[PDB]
């Protein structure tokens, strides 16, 4: 499942932890 | 309102942002745009190691994408960052 552009998911939403 | 003092390591017509869970990207409040990289570092040299600049400032942890992209993850804006701390002021 895509959830931004094509293929540019660097870094990770925060959360004190890398949160998907 | 409008304030000023310290630039947020940041060119200029570039905002720094942050997506729904607190992920930093550079946006052109001119246009609207969202892109990855930042202006004022340079294109070849995005993702660097401050390991051998510097140690990471108050607030901050490095780690690696799936890609094996390094980031950090600075806890005083409570978000996740892609240039490093020092990169961008240089």
């Amino acid at each position: 499942g895509p959830l931004g552009s094509e293929l540019e998911s660097p870094p990770p939403p925060y959360s004190r932890y890398p949160m998907d | 309102g409008p304030l000023g003092g310290s630039p947020p390591d940041l060119p200029e017509g570039y905002e720094q942002r942050t997506t729904q869970q607190g992920q930093v990207y550079f946006l052109h409040t001119q246009t609207g745009v969202s892109t990855w990289h930042d202006p004022r570092v340079p294109r070849d040299l995005s993702n660097i190691n401050c390991e051998e600049l510097g140690p990471l400032p108050p607030g901050w942890e490095i780690r690696n994408t799936a890609t094996g992209r390094v980031y950090f993850v600075d806890h005083n804006n409570r978000t996740t960052q892609f240039t490093d701390p020092r990169l961008s002021a240089n």
